[PDB]
């Protein structure tokens, strides 16, 4: 009811353009975009990162593709880069710069993302505490109705569904908070939808999120189509 | 680009000179801090330290000052200095109490300042952030009456670089302590400078500057009354801000709800 004030201003200084492909960039493609942000989620699972790293990596990565043309064969290394910032930023043992480099088939050399820290960091003004979804699902879920056994299962899925999004346009259209929002709905619906009884926060949660976020909960809605859908894809693979 | 054209002076955290910011035009001050050039990059300790500081800016406290920007520059192999670009108050606080007329008060100065002051340092600490270097260099003032803390948490930066006592609490440097409450008895030290205009318990090492406390204060050890300038309730709590014991302490929070309004 307070501090969220906060996570909503911060969020909002950290936003990426939804543009920048047409506007800032030449060579990157959505395609790219989505090749380097599956691979920078198979190095974090590999790793067995903090959950919050990749999604503040690919906010990096978005918000640098903003202000700064990069060529499709440097895309990897900034990929690299976000992931060793982002890192730093939110694990006890961050990835060392030899690690990420490995995962490259070292293809990319320590030095180069030395350079490329202090490019990013220098680029973003050293605003790298920025809001990832997993801090409003941990806001949301402490304003609900919930178990601890539910709260847990439903972070489980809601952080699927982010790392599901992160790897897709949508994240760069979407703020966090709405990210966080159309996940838990999802993530809560689908479970409540297996067992009636239980997860019963279900009921009327976007209306809920929305009044917790300060929106429309058509967008919400809107937001919540998308994963879904976008989680019909991820069948496929 | 930012480009310098003064310096507030040499402070603990180095030369702060200042500038402008070519199109927004406003002043800015412009610090710096030499930090290793590792093999990880930029050191930890660094990236996180300066990070939720500028997070801090999403708040929008009156009551403190706005790191805007950071930049880091040199690269040699075994070093990185890092530009710090805050907000400029042009009158800090100890050139501002001079000016006042003698004998220099009223109180609805003071007590608003001691007001706007206790809150910037209520809010710092909830975010889990202590000053522990709380100077009237620091404590600058707009030409508009806003008081705006100064240099916060940097003593976690410059850990590197640097390797007053007039102010400090009997917990540092007799320990290291770097508590919360380390602020709140160099707010009952600035507290009376308001009044004085000038350093009780100032100068000399740790031993005379802790000794010269024990002189009207009274864990323990092994060596050697109010004095007051006005007020009875500015000494019920001055007093219970410059307590001995931390834990048996005021804070900035139950300072503010102190019936000395």
């Amino acid at each position: 009811d307070r501090v969220l004030r906060a996570m909503l201003k911060a969020e909002e200084t950290c936003a990426p353009s939804v543009s920048y492909f047409k506007c800032v960039q030449k060579e990157v493609l959505p395609s790219m975009r989505k090749i380097v942000a599956t691979w920078m989620l198979e190095v974090c699972e590999e790793q067995k990162c903090e959950e919050e790293v990749f999604p503040l990596a690919m906010n990096y990565l978005d918000r640098f593709l903003s202000l700064e043309p990069v060529k499709k064969s440097r895309l990897q290394l900034l990929g690299a880069t976000c992931m060793f910032v982002a890192s730093k930023m939110k694990e006890t043992i961050p990835l060392t710069a030899e690690k990420l480099c490995i995962y490259t088939d070292n293809s990319i050399r320590p030095e180069e993302l030395l350079q490329m820290e202090l490019l990013l960091v220098n680029k973003l003004k050293w605003n790298l505490a920025a809001m990832t979804p997993h801090d409003f699902i941990e806001h949301f879920l402490s304003k609900m109705p919930e178990a601890e056994e539910n709260k847990q299962i439903i972070r489980k899925h809601a952080q699927t569904f982010v790392a599901l999004c992160a790897t897709d346009v949508k994240f760069i259209s979407n703020p966090p908070s709405m990210v966080a929002a159309g996940s838990v709905v999802a993530a809560v619906q689908g479970l409540n939808l297996r067992s009636p009884n239980n997860f019963l926060s279900y009921y009327r949660l976007t209306r809920f999120l929305s009044r917790v976020i300060k929106c429309d909960p058509d967008c919400l809605r809107a937001c919540q189509e998308q994963i879904e859908a976008l989680l019909e894809s991820s069948l496929r693979q | 680009r930012y480009e310098p054209v003064a310096e507030i002076g040499v402070g603990a955290y180095g030369t702060v000179y200042k500038a402008r910011d070519p199109h927004s035009g406003h002043f800015v001050a412009l610090k710096s801090v030499r930090v290793p050039n590792g093999e990880e990059g930029l050191p930890i300790s660094t990236v996180r330290e300066v990070a939720l500081l500028r997070r801090l800016e999403a708040f929008e406290h009156p009551n403190v000052v706005r790191l805007m920007d950071v930049c880091a520059t040199s690269r040699t192999d075994r070093e990185i200095k890092v530009t710090l670009v805050f907000e400029h108050v042009d009158q800090d606080l100890r050139t501002y109490l001079d000016k006042a007329p003698p004998p220099g008060l009223p109180a609805e100065t003071i007590k608003d300042l001691m007001r706007q002051f206790l809150r910037g340092l209520d809010f710092l600490h909830a975010n889990c952030i202590v000053h522990r270097d709380l100077k009237p260099e620091n404590i600058l003032v707009t030409s508009g009456g806003t008081v705006k803390l100064a240099d916060f948490g940097l003593a976690r930066i410059y850990s590197y670089q640097m390797a007053t006592l007039w102010y400090r609490a009997p917990e540092v440097l007799l320990q290291s302590t770097y508590a919360t409450p380390v602020d709140m008895w160099s707010v009952g030290c600035i507290f009376a400078e308001m009044f004085r205009r000038k350093p009780l318990f100032c100068g000399n090492s740790e031993a005379d500057q802790l000794g010269k406390i024990f002189d009207l204060i009274g864990w323990p050890r092994d060596v050697s009354s109010v004095v007051p300038e006005m007020e009875e309730s500015g000494a019920q709590l001055l007093l219970e801000m410059l307590t001995f014991n931390p834990h048996k302490r005021i804070s900035a929070f139950r300072a503010l709800q102190h019936s000395y309004l």
